[PDB]
C-alpha cells in the first residue's frame, strides 16, 4: 500500500510523506560510505 | 614585470563556474580549465608561439571536484607568472603540480561537498518545501551559493599566495595509510548498506500447514469480560498464534539462512556484470524491467 | 577502435616503460603492460576498477610532484565507467 | 492554460537547468529550485513546490563522481514538473508525477552521456585552436558545449509542451497500477549497481573479510549506521597498527 | 502375527543392516531404508516408513570419524521397527518406538566396540597369513570378519522376535512417563560429549579467545549459524594475513 | 609385461565395497585394503616369497574415508605395476604415497560425504518418508549410490593414470595454512553451537515477590468494550506486569549472568572427563541417567 | 508437552513432526563444523 | 527523645565511624554496621537496619583508590541514621533519609579531603620527630590524627543533635519534590566523572578503537556484561599474540 | 643476636591496623607505616643516631592497599634485622624492595578486596538487613574482619620468613603484557559501562504528526467479543500504531543516531575538564546542580 | 515515579526496594572495572 | 598393556629417534619422547587429542612423501577414543 | 607554590637526570624532563594520568628492586587527583 522510494519518502495513492527516521539514516549512511569510498579512490 | 592584478584574478574566478563546460570523456575538464586561464595567459604571453604554447599545454587531461580546483588555480597562476618573468619551468612542473593535486583534492572534495554538505543542506530545504513553505528553495540557493563563493574564492587567493611551497610537504607516507584504512571502513560500511539498503524481497508463499490443538489460541474458549484479554496476552507471550494457520513465505526461507541474502546476490551479480563490460545504463534499465516482470508474476 | 589512437598509445606506453623512474613504480608497470597489451590488439583497456588515474598521482607525488609527457598523454587511454547510481 | 509569455518562460528555466545540470555551480537543476521555478512561472506554485521538496529527498545522493554521472536531476525535475502543471491535479497529482520522475531521471542519464560524447568532437576542434593560439576560438566553442547541455533538457520539454494537456492527462489516467508498482520495486534495486562499481574499486583479498563482518553485523537491528561505522573505524585503526609492526 | 516366511526375512534384513552398518556402502542401515524393509516384509508398511522418516532426522549427523563410531543406526532402526511391528499400534506407536530408538542406538555403540575389538584377533590370525602368502586364508576370514557385524544386529532381533508380541505390548504399556521424559533430556545433553572430543583436538591457547567470542556472539538471536560462520572465517582470514606479516 | 587389464581393475573396485570389512582398532582398514588388492597382486607376482612380500606389506595401518580411497587405489596400482615390471622402489615409496594420501583425503572426504552430502540427501528423503511417501527411501538409495559408484570408479582410474605425480605437488606450505585457519573457524563455530545446541535447562523457581500497585495490569478497573483492549496493550507496552506476581526461575538467574552458562560447564566437564581417560560410552550412558535423575527431582 | 529430539523433531504423546526451520539450521551447523573438524584434524 | 546516655553513645559511635572512614580496617563505617549501631543505641533499631541495608546497596562500589577517595559513606550513614531517628517516621522516613544521604556523602567527601590536606602538618611534625628520633611523638601525633578523623564526623553529628527534632522534622516536611527529584538525577550522572578519570588514566591512541568497539557492542541489549568482558579479553589476547609476532 | 621474637611480630600486627592514621597527600601512608615499625626500630637499634636513621628512613613515601602490605612488612622486617646484625644494606634495598612491592600488590589488592569481595559481602549483608534479619551486619562484620585478620597475619609471617627471595623472580618482562591486556579489557568494558550505566535521558517531545487511516488501529470498527481481541492483536503485530498520534521525543532523535550519545558526551566533557585542572569535587557538585536545573527546566 | 539511585535500588514515595538483576549486573561490572583498572594502573 | 607391544614400541620409537629425518620434525621428536616414556612405564599413550597420526602425514609430506619402517609400525600404538556422538 | 619545594624538586630532577641507570629510562626521562620544566616555571605538576609512580615501580623492578634517593624524594612531587566517584 506504500511504494518505497528511499530517503524516508515512500508514497501513498494520494499523498507522499517523508519518514524522518529513514531520512536521518540515509543522510548519515551516505555520508559514511561517501567519505570512505572517496578516500579509497585516491 | 608580468604581475597579475586583483582584477584578472576575479575574471578567473568568474570563468571557473564553467570548469565543467565541455566535459568530454577523453579529457574531462580541459575546456573549463583552459577557458578559466585565458585572462591571465592573455597578458602572461604575447607571441603567437607563446600563446600557442600555453593553449596546447592546458588542454590536457584535467579533472577534479570543481570547487576544490581553486587552490590548484592559485598555484597554477603562481607557476606561470614566475615562468613568464623568467624561471626554468618546462612542461614537467606545470603538469606535475596540477596532477599531484587533482586526485587527492577530489577524494577530499567529493565527500565534503557532494555527499556531506549537499544532502545536509538539501534535507533542510526539502523538509521545509514539502510543508508548502516557499522559504525552502530560497534558503537552499542562498546556503549552497554563499558557502561556495567563499571557499572557491578565498582558497584561490591562498593557492596564489602560497606558491608551490605547500606541495613539497605532501609526501605520501600518510597517504598510503589513509586510503588503506579508508578501504577497511568502505568495505565494512558498504557491507552493512548492502544487507540493508538493497531492497530485494520475495512475496510468494510456500507452505501453509494447519496447526494442532495447543498451538493456536482457539478464540472459542476465551472468557468474556476483563479476563478474555488477560488470557490473550499470556497465551501469545508463551508463543501461541493469532490464527490457526502458520504462514510461511519464501522470504522467511531465505531469511532463515541469513537476512539480506537476495540483496547480496544482486550485489555480487552487478559486480560480475560491470567486470564483463556491460554498460550500467543497460543494467539499470534492465533492473527496472525486472521489477516490472517479477512484480507482475507476483514474485517481488 | 580508432587507429590513430591505438598506435599512439602503443607509442606512449613503449616510451613510458623505458624512463628509469616509472619502472620503479612496479604498480604502474602492471597498468602499462596491460594497456600496451590491449593496445597491441587494437582494443582500449577497460578501467572499471579505477586504478590507473590514482596511480599516476601516486607516482607523481613520489617524484617531487613532477610528471613526464608519456604518462600525461596516456591519461585519456582509459574507459572509466560513467553511469553512477548513488549511495541513497 | 499557458500563454505565450509562460510557454517561453518555462523554456528559459528548462534551458538553464540543462545549463546548470553540467555546471553544478548555482544549482538550478536541484528539485527544490527547479520545480519551484516552473510552478512560479505557470501560476501553479505550491503543487510544484511540494513536488520539489518531495523530489529533492529522492535525489539527495545523486552526485557525479569522476566519469560517473548522476541520474540527471535536471530532466527529472524540469520535465516531470511540467506534466504536473499541464495534467491538472495540483495537490492530488504530486503523487502521480513523482512516480514518473525516476524513469525520467534515468532517461536523462542516457541523454547526458550522448551529449557528453559529442563534447569529444568539440575538443578535437578545440585542439586545433591550441595549434594556432586563438583565445576567441576556444571561448566560442565552449559556449556551444555549454548551450548543448541546456537544450538537452529544453528539447524534451518542448515536446511535452507540444504534447499539450490533451494527451498528457490521458496518459496519467491510462496508467496501469502495476506499471507504477513494479517501477517502484525496480527503483529500490538500482542502488545495487552503484555499490558494485564502488565495491569493485575497493575489493581485495585483504579487505574481503571486512565486507562479510559488516554485512553480518547489519543483521543486528539494534545497531545503527553510525554504530556500524564506529566498528568500521576501530578495525581500520587496529589493522594498520598491527600491520606496520609486522612489516617493520 | 509373523509367519515363518517373515521371521527369516525379518532377521535377514536385520542381518544386512548389520552387514552394511560397518560397510557404510549401500546404506541399508539408514532409518529411511532399514525401517522400510521391515515394514515391507511384515505387512505394516506405512507406519515403518514414517518411523524411518522420523528417525532419519535424529540420525542425520551420525557418521564415524576416524576411530570414533557413530551411534549405530543399524540397531536403532531394526529394534524400533520390530518394536513397532510386534506391539501393534501402527501409527499411534510411531512415538513410543522412537522414544526407545535413541537408547538402543547407544546399546549398539556398546555392541559395535565389543565387535570391533574381537576383529583385532582375526587380523592376528591374518598377520601370519601374510607370513605364508595365503590369498585364500585372507579372503575367507574377511567374509567371516564381516558376518558377525550383521550378527550383532540379527541376534538382538532374534531375541526380540523370540520375545513375541505378548511381552513387547506389556512393556510398551508399562513405560513410565518419566522414563520417556528424562531420556529425551539426556538426549539433548549428549552433544556435549561430541563437541568436547572435537574441541580437545583443536583447542590451543592461540584459539581459545576465538571460542569465547563465538560463544558470546551466539547470544544474539538475530544472527543465524551461517552468519556466525561468516564472522568466524573473516577473523580466520584476518588472523592469517596478520600473523604472516609478523613472522616474515 | 605384467600389465593390469580393465577387468582386474573392476574387481578391485567391486572389492573396495568391503574396505571396512575387518575394522579392528589396531589397524583400521588394512583388511579391506589388503582384500581389495588381491586380484591385482595375484596377477602381478607369482613366487611364494613375492606373494608373501606383498601380503605382509599391505596388512599395515591404513585408514581413510572409504570413498576417497580410490585415487589412492589407482596410485597404489600405478606403483605396483611399475614395481612388478622392474623399478627401484623399496617399501619406502609404497607406504609413503599411501600415508601421504590417507590423512588429508579423509579431511576432505569426511566433510564432503558424511556431514554434507549424506544429510542433504537424508533430510530431503526423510521429508518425503515422514509424509507416508514411498518415493523417499527409493530416491535415497538411488541418490547416494549413483553418486558413489561413479566417484569411486572414476577416481580409481585417475589415480592409476596419474601415479605418484600428484602428491609431489602437495607441498606443506599450503597444508599448514588450511588447518590453522580451520581451527579458528572450528573453535568459533563450535562455540556458537555450544551456546545453542547443548540443552541444559533448569526448572525450579526461586523468588515470587508480590508486586505493588502500578506494577501489574489490575484487571478490575479495565474498561468494558472497545476500550479495554486499548489500555491493555498500552499497559503491556510500558512494562506493567500481566499478572500480580513476578516469577524468577533458576534459569533466569543463570541467564542474567550469560546465556548458555550451564551448557559450557557440561562440555568443558566432558573435555575434562575425556582427558581423564573416561571412555565416552561411560560419559554418555552417565549423561542419560543424569537426565533421568535431574528430571525426577524436577531439576531439569 | 514436547520433548526435544534434535534436528527439528521433538514429539507429542501420540504424534511427532518436524520443525523445518530448526531442521534447516541443523544442516547448516553440521556442515560448517564438520568441514572444520576434518580440516583441523589433518 | 534522646537522653544523656543515648547522646553520648551516639556521639562515640559517630566518632568511631569517622575513625573507620580512613582506617578502613574494622569497617564500622559501612552503612549496615553504622546504621545498625545507631539504631541500637537510639532504640529505633529496625528502621535503621533497613536504611543501612539500603545505603549499603547504594554504596557497594565506594572504595578509595590511590589519592582518589570515595564520598565518605561513614558521614552519609551516620547523618541519615540521625535524621531517621530525630525526624520520626521509622519506616516512613527511610526514603527521605536515603535521599538525604548522597549529598551528605559528598559533604563527607569534602570534609575528609580537607582533613587529609590538614594532615600534612602532622606528617611534617613527624619528619621533625624523625630528625630528633622520638618514637613517643610519632605515636602521640598518630593517635591525634586518628582522633581528628573521628571528630570529622563526630562534629556534624554533634551539630545535628544540637538542632533538635523540631527543626529537623520541619526540614523533612519542607522538602520540595523537585529538589529530591533533581538530586536523584544528578546522582545518576556522577559515575561519568569516575569513568572519565579511569579513561584518562588508560586512554592511548592504541586503545581508543577498543573503547569504540565495546561502547557500540553495549547497544545490543541481549549481550550480557560478562559476555562483553569475555569479548574484551578475547580481543586483548588476540591483539597481544599478534603484536608479539609483530615485534619479532 | 638481634633476633625478633613472636611478641614483637604480633605487636606489629596490631599496630598495622592504624597504617592509614595520618594519610596526608604528600607522603601517603608513611605515618602508619612508621608507626607499625616502632617496636622493630626500638628492639633493633639503641643508639640515638641509629633510631633517627631508621625513623628518617621510614618517614618516606609509602602507599598501597593496607591489607596486602603485610608481605612488605615481613620483607622489610627481614631486611632491617639483617641491617641490625650486620649486612651491607644501605638505604637502597630497604626503599628499593619497599617501592618494588608497593605497586603491583596495590594493583592486585584493589580488585580482590575492594571491588570483588567487599561488594559481594556487602550485598549479602544488605539483602539480609532489608529482609528484616539482624544477621546481615553481624555476618558482614564477622566475615570481613576474619578475612582481614587471617590474611594480614599469615602474609606478614610469610613475608618475614621468605626474605627478599620473592622479588628477585619478579622480572618486568611480563608486567608489560599484563598491563596492556588490562588496558584493552578496561577500555572495552568502560565503553560498555559508559553506554549502559551513565543515564543522560531527555524528556521533551518534538513531533506529534497526525496519522492517516490504516496507520492506527481505530478502535471503533473492532468486533465485540472473542474477535475484537483477535483483530487487535493482528493489527498490533502488523505494526499499526496503538494510538492516532505518533510521539517523537528528543531521546528518540538522539537514539536514532546511537544509544548513549549524551552519556558519551558527558564522559568526554569530564575527561576534558579533569585534564584542565578542575577539582572533581567541583565537577560532581556542578553535576548535581545541573541535574537539579535540567529537571526544573523539564529537560532531564 | 521511581527514582534510580543505582546498584539495584531505586525508591518510591514511601518505599524503596532493590532490583536484584541490576544489583547483580552492577556487582559484576564493578568487579571487571576494578580488576582491569588495578591491573593497568601498575 | 601387552608386554610384546611395550617392547616393540620401545624398539620402534628408539630407532625412530636416531634417523636424521625424523629428528628434524621437532613436533614428532616431542611426540616420540612421550611415546618412549609411557612405554617405558608399561602403558599405552592416550592421545584424546588426535595429534600423532596427523603429524605422521605432516612429516611424510615434508620428506617427498617417503616414510621409514619405524613410524609405520608405530601407527598402531595409539588409543584414539572411539565413541562418537555427532554434531546434530 | 612552595618555593622550597620548587627548588628541591629542581635539584632532585637535576641529579636524577645525571644517574646513568635513570638516563637509560626514556619513559622516565620524559617525566623527569617535564617535571623539571614545570618546577622551572614555579608550578607543581598535575598528573591526571597517574603515570609517574607506576613508572618509578617499573624502573625499580628493572634495576634489581633497587632505587636511588632522587626518585624517592621526587615520589612526593605529583598532585594525583583525589575525588573518586566509583564504578557503581
Ligand atoms: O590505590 C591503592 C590504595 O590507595 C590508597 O592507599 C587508598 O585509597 C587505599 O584504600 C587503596 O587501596
Amino acid at each position: 500500500m506504500a511504494r518505497s522510494y528511499g530517503n524516508g519518502v515512500y508514497c501513498n495513492n494520494k499523498k507522499c510523506w517523508v519518514n524522518r527516521g529513514e531520512a536521518t539514516q540515509s543522510i548519515i549512511g551516505g555520508m559514511i560510505s561517501g567519505w570512505a569510498s572517496g578516500l579509497a579512490g585516491m | 614585470q608580468l604581475k597579475l592584478t586583483k582584477k584578472d584574478r576575479i575574471s578567473v574566478w568568474l570563468r571557473s563556474t564553467f570548469l565543467q563546460g565541455s566535459w568530454n570523456y577523453e579529457r574531462m575538464q580541459n575546456g573549463g580549465w583552459a577557458y578559466t586561464l585565458i585572462p591571465a595567459l592573455k597578458k602572461l604571453y604575447k607571441t603567437k608561439e607563446d600563446r600557442s604554447a600555453a593553449l596546447v599545454r592546458h588542454m590536457e587531461f584535467f579533472n577534479t571536484h570543481p570547487y576544490v580546483a581553486a587552490p590548484i588555480l592559485g598555484v597554477t597562476l603562481a607557476l606561470e607568472e614566475e615562468r613568464a618573468n623568467g624561471a626554468p619551468i618546462d612542461d614537467v612542473t606545470i603538469q606535475g603540480v596540477k596532477v599531484g593535486m587533482m586526485g587527492p583534492l577530489a577524494g577530499i572534495g567529493d565527500p565534503v561537498f557532494w555527499f556531506t554538505v549537499k544532502p545536509i543542506i538539501g534535507a533542510l530545504a526539502a523538509s521545509l518545501a514539502m510543508s508548502g513553505n516557499i522559504l525552502g528553495p530560497i534558503i537552499y540557493f542562498v546556503a549552497w551559493n554563499a558557502i561556495r563563493m567563499a571557499f572557491t574564492w578565498y582558497t584561490q587567493e591562498f593557492g596564489y599566495r602560497a606558491g608551490s611551497k605547500i606541495t613539497e610537504d605532501l609526501s605520501g607516507g600518510i597517504l598510503q595509510d589513509i586510503t588503506k584504512g579508508a578501504s577497511i571502513l568502505g568495505m565494512f560500511i558498504l557491507g552493512s548498506l548492502v544487507n540493508r539498503w538493497v531492497s530485494v524481497k520475495f512475496t510468494p508463499t510456500v507452505s501453509s500447514v494447519k496447526l494442532d490443538k495447543g498451538a493456536f489460541i482457539d478464540w472459542d474458549k476465551l472468557p468474556s469480560g476483563a479476563k478474555g484479554i488477560q488470557s490473550a496476552l499470556q497465551q501469545q507471550a508463551q508463543g501461541l498464534s493469532l490464527t490457526d494457520h502458520k504462514i510461511t513465505t519464501l522470504q522467511d526461507n531465505l531469511d532463515s539462512l541469513i537476512p539480506g541474502l537476495a540483496a547480496l546476490g544482486l550485489t555480487l551479480f552487478c559486480m560480475w556484470l560491470l567486470k564483463k563490460k556491460v554498460s550500467p545504463i543497460v543494467i539499470i534499465l534492465g533492473l527496472f524491467v525486472v521489477g516490472i516482470v517479477f512484480h507482475l508474476l507476483h514474485l517481488m | 577502435a580508432d587507429y590513430k589512437k591505438i598506435n599512439s598509445i602503443l607509442t606512449y606506453t613503449s616510451t613510458a616503460l623505458k624512463n628509469p623512474k616509472i619502472i620503479k613504480d612496479k604498480d604502474l608497470v602492471v597498468l602499462l603492460t596491460i594497456i600496451q597489451e590491449e593496445a597491441k590488439q587494437n582494443r582500449i583497456f577497460y578501467d572499471y576498477k579505477r586504478k590507473f588515474r590514482p596511480a599516476v598521482t601516486r607516482f607523481t607525488i613520489d617524484n617531487n610532484f613532477e610528471i613526464p609527457d608519456c604518462l600525461v598523454k596516456l591519461l585519456s587511454a582509459v574507459e572509466t565507467p560513467k553511469a553512477w547510481s548513488g549511495f541513497s | 492554460d499557458l500563454n505565450f509569455i509562460q510557454v517561453i518562460l518555462v523554456i528559459f528555466v528548462a534551458f538553464l537547468a540543462g545549463v546548470e545540470g553540467i555546471l553544478d555551480q548555482f544549482h538550478f537543476h536541484q528539485p527544490v529550485i527547479a520545480c519551484t521555478l516552473i510552478g512560479l512561472v505557470t501560476g501553479n506554485l505550491l503543487p510544484c513546490l511540494i513536488l520539489g521538496g518531495t523530489l529533492q529527498m529522492i535525489a539527495l545522493g545523486w552526485a557525479n563522481v569522476g566519469a560517473a554521472v548522476a541520474p540527471d536531476a535536471a530532466l527529472a525535475s524540469i520535465a516531470s514538473a511540467i506534466i504536473l502543471v499541464l495534467g491538472g491535479q495540483g495537490k492530488a497529482g504530486v503523487t502521480s508525477a513523482i512516480a514518473i520522475a525516476v524513469p525520467l531521471a534515468v532517461a536523462g542519464l542516457l541523454l547526458t552521456i550522448i551529449v557528453r560524447t559529442l563534447a569529444t568532437g568539440i575538443v578535437h576542434i578545440m585542439d586545433a585552436a591550441a595549434k594556432e593560439g586563438n583565445f576567441r576560438k576556444i571561448e566560442m566553442w565552449q559556449y556551444i558545449a555549454i548551450i548543448m547541455q541546456g537544450v538537452r533538457i529544453a528539447i524534451p520539454a518542448g515536446l511535452i509542451l507540444a504534447i499539450g494537456a490533451g494527451p498528457v492527462k490521458e496518459m496519467l489516467t491510462a496508467m496501469p497500477v502495476w506499471l507504477t508498482d513494479g517501477l517502484a520495486i525496480g527503483g529500490g534495486m538500482v542502488v545495487a549497481v552503484g555499490y558494485a562499481m564502488v565495491i569493485n574499486m575497493m575489493a581485495t583479498k585483504e579487505v574481503w573479510p571486512f565486507f562479510a563482518i559488516g554485512f553480518v553485523l547489519a543483521t543486528i537491528s539494534q545497531l545503527t549506521l553510525i554504530g556500524l561505522g564506529a566498528i568500521g573505524i576501530s578495525l581500520a585503526l587496529i589493522y594498520l597498527a598491527l600491520s606496520k609492526q609486522g612489516s617493520g
